[PDB]
């Protein structure tokens, strides 16, 4: 608990310490260290070090530094001084993906990618074409182009395309200009599913430059994608890491994160090496304004 | 606003559905069958058990798939109901069109009829619904007066299926919107919003005295609703797939259903558990039309997605064996053109059908050159190949089934050829340089007595059958005759009015 601040480091903070209360990601990256004997050794190093200060205060009380796991993302991608949370969890995740398909767990494909549908059917014949993409997070408008929903803000994502009018669908089945829907659907899931709000905002011909949308939307704690998927199942999942970003740009800035036990039933609100705790009913109608607006959000399979 | 010049390379006579068939209508007094094709073009069949070829007529004029028919005052008059957004009018004993109404702005889809009124109605994709007096139709000539007209709405999508009753007093139409809206045909009020279905519904019937409804809808179910009071008096789940097409005997106690799952259905409504598989046909169920000789009635007829038309018996009233196994009468279909390829020498076509037999044609003469059997489709266009460029200048579409050549004013007249390498042979042996699209543009119009210059093109013609159609980009078919009517004083007159001045400047005035 408490990651030290490396001088614009938030952003790595942040994103590591929810990865820290993430399902799976425990007991995999220790089922890893095991199948090797480096980013997965880097990652030992820092759980290890984490872990063993967490039993020191636990033993008697008196008054850990990700560092470890900086170097050695610098040598894998030199990028880096002060970056996006977004960018990086890619480069952690698709990394450690690309070293588990060279060894041969899955953990990487199992908890945070899924499998996406662009299902067209035409209104003619019902004959259903469907394409495959891998997703690994939504992203997520948070206005239009007051206070919108979440349902609202993913069904922009997984809209439907109605086509009708001068521009209809040419199915190669009827032979003919055809009447179609276009809809996009989710299959199969991860543990974890991360939403990432399109939070950032810019103008034209004043000040300056970029801005962000300080009116986030209506975050609910159940989240249920039945809706929107390709076959209902009852699966739901519970909101329990949220990254949140103040300043007014996607360069550089404070991040921050609030994750949930899953204390139980809690908030542990913690910035950089400034750790705090909240409660849950002073914490959702905290987020509307105001320091900053939530950024990513991160619900489980409950 | 762009006008294209396209025509259909065919036999004379097709005698045989190119295409699958949408709708039937069936003339009692006559014994005659109706097919409207998916290939543009309604057949007139004989369903004399006795005659080995039952065809008796085509009616040719419409441009796309037909979606519906309805047989009027006793056969005098047939309806017709089409994707290129017409409403035509016929003559059904003699088989030609009178007159076509174009209030509707997309494909219209289906057709209601109300036979104590002589009351048609149409509806298609536009949302839009009309009411037609057909004794006001048929009553067109020189200053026809017009017609009024009078729309429904409240549809908020598109609508696939229509229904009256025979009293005229309530009409229904089913959409994607899966609702079913009722007004009353007579002062167009609206009388109720009937909710329940989940998808699109494309099959709609109604009792004598509008007072019961059936739906077939595309969520598999078929509902039957009360409009006195408003609901759904039963839920019917006898499909797997969609539901498209139904029928009912005369005392309105057996509903005959068939769709995408290629199984029919006979169902009896006040004791669902007791239905019969009448058959399972080849291909997904278009629409069916009941023979009514006799009171429990003795076969019904049915659509499909094939050109063939089969007649099943019922003369033996859940299931896994079918009831019957093979049609009672058949008529026979013809091969769809599925797939096209133009060759390097942008002249010659390489089709496959439905029949997986292969084909070569010549689009500058518009006719076919050689049968190839089934041979491999990807193995002859590689071994027809030859290393040569000719610039685009026309296009090919195979909506009706058959080959139908598009000509457009931007490419037309993109490839010059020379006479010896086009295969031709001139009278001053010179072989200057020839315009393909402009050739067969003066082919195509050599019967115009305008184009007449002491006449055609001077290297070949087009067979005279040859349909020629001028029609609007995206849509609007403005004037289609035959090759050989163009001296007609009615043809030339339309010709006048419809040839573009993209045309005119090559096959009247000569330009190029
Ligand atoms: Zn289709």
């Amino acid at each position: 608990v408490g990651l030290n601040n490396l001088g614009n480091t938030c952003y790595l903070n942040s994103i590591l310490q929810v990865l820290y209360f993430c399902p799976g990601f425990k007991s995999g990256v220790k089922h890893l260290f095991n199948i090797i004997s480096e980013l997965i050794c880097s990652l030992q190093s820092l759980i290890i070090s984490v872990e063993q200060l967490q039993a020191s205060f636990l033993l008697n009380p008196e008054k850990t530094q990700p560092r470890r796991l900086l170097n050695t993302l610098r040598e894998l991608n030199p990028m880096y001084l002060q970056h996006d949370a977004q960018e990086v969890l890619q480069c952690i995740l698709g990394n450690i993906q690309e070293t588990c398909q060279l060894l041969k767990f899955e953990l990487v494909e199992k908890l945070f990618q899924g499998q996406l549908v662009l299902r067209t059917r035409c209104l003619e014949c019902e004959s259903l074409t469907e394409r495959r993409e891998d997703f690994q997070d939504i992203s997520v408008p948070v206005q239009e182009d007051e206070m919108k929903t979440l349902r609202w803000a993913i069904s922009q994502f997984a809209s439907v395309e109605r086509i009708v009018g001068e521009d209809k669908y040419f199915c190669e089945n009827c032979h003919h200009y055809t009447e179609a829907e276009r809809s996009l659907l989710f299959d199969k899931m991860p543990e974890v599913i991360t939403i990432h709000l399109k939070c950032f905002a810019a103008s034209g011909l004043e000040f300056g430059g970029l801005s962000k949308i300080n009116t986030p939307l209506l975050t609910p704690l159940k989240l249920s994608l039945e809706e929107w998927s390709t076959k209902p199942t009852n699966d739901s999942y519970g909101l329990f890491a949220v990254v949140m970003h103040s300043g007014i740009t996607i360069s550089s800035g404070h991040y921050t994160a609030s994750v949930k036990v899953t204390y139980e039933g809690k908030w542990l609100l913690f910035d950089d090496s400034e750790v705090k705790v909240t409660e849950e009913k002073d914490f959702l109608n905290s987020l509307s304004p105001p320091t900053s607006t939530p950024y990513l959000l991160f619900y489980k399979k409950l | 606003r762009k006008v294209q010049v396209s025509y259909v390379i065919r036999d004379e006579v097709e005698k045989y559905n190119r295409n699958g068939v949408n709708a039937l209508q069936l003339d009692p007094a006559l014994n005659r069958l109706f097919t409207a094709g998916r290939d543009s073009i309604i057949r007139i069949w004989s369903v004399n058990q006795h005659k080995q070829d039952p065809y008796i007529a085509s009616m040719e004029h419409h441009t796309d798939w037909v979606n519906d028919i309805v047989l009027c005052c006793n056969g005098k008059t047939l309806i017709s109901a089409s994707s290129d957004t017409t409403v035509k009018v016929w003559n059904a004993h003699k088989g030609f069109c009178m007159s076509t109404l174009r209030t509707h702005k997309d494909y219209v889809k289906a057709l209601a009829y109300a036979k104590d009124k002589e009351l048609v109605a149409s509806a298609g994709l536009d949302r839009q619904i009309f009411l037609w007096d057909v004794n006001t139709l048929t009553a067109l000539t020189a200053s026809n007066n017009t017609v009024t007209t009078s729309s429904l709405s409240g549809n908020k999508d598109s609508i696939y299926s229509l229904a009256m009753n025979q009293l005229g007093t309530i009409i229904v139409s089913g959409s994607t919107e899966k609702v079913l809206r009722v007004w009353d045909p007579r002062t167009c009020a609206k009388l109720m919003k009937l909710k329940g279905h989940t998808d699109n519904v494309k099959a709609l019937l109604l009792n004598r005295d509008g007072t019961q409804c059936l739906s077939g809808s595309s969520d598999g179910t078929i509902r039957l609703w009360s409009l006195g009071q408003q609901r759904c008096i039963a839920t019917y789940r006898v499909h797997d797939e969609g539901v498209w097409a139904l029928q009912v005997n005369d005392a309105f106690t057996h509903v005959y259903s068939g769709g995408r799952d290629r199984k029919i259905y006979c169902t009896d409504l006040r004791n669902p558990d007791i239905r019969v598989l009448i058959c399972e046909e080849k291909a997904p169920v278009l629409k069916m039309e009941l023979d009514r000789s006799a009171d429990p009635p003795p076969a019904i007829w049915v659509a499909t997605t094939k050109s063939t038309v089969n007649k099943w018996t019922l003369k033996g009233i859940n299931p896994i064996t079918p009831l019957c196994t093979q049609p009672d009468q058949v008529i026979k279909g013809g091969a769809s053109i599925i797939q096209c390829h133009i060759l390097n020498d942008k002249r010659h076509i390489l089709t496959k059908d439905t029949n997986n037999n292969v084909a070569y044609w010549d689009v500058l003469k518009a006719c076919k050159v050689e049968d190839l059997g089934k041979v491999d489709f990807e193995d002859e266009i590689k071994k027809r190949f030859k290393m040569v460029y000719v610039p685009n200048w026309f296009s090919v579409d195979l909506k009706t089934g058959m080959l139908t050549i598009t000509l457009d004013e931007s490419d037309c007249f993109a490839a010059w050829v020379s006479a010896k390498d086009a295969g031709f042979s001139s009278p001053d042996g010179s072989d200057p340089k020839l315009n393909l699209g402009g050739l067969l543009l003066q082919a195509l119009l050599e019967y115009w007595p305008r184009t007449h210059v002491n006449k055609g093109n001077g290297y070949f013609q087009v067979p005279p059958h040859t349909p020629v159609i001028f029609g609007e980009a995206g849509g609007r078919t403005l004037f289609r005759l035959l090759c050989r009517d163009s001296g007609g004083e009615t043809e030339s007159m339309l010709l006048n009015e419809t040839v573009p001045q993209w045309v005119i400047d090559i096959t009247v005035d000569k330009n190029m």
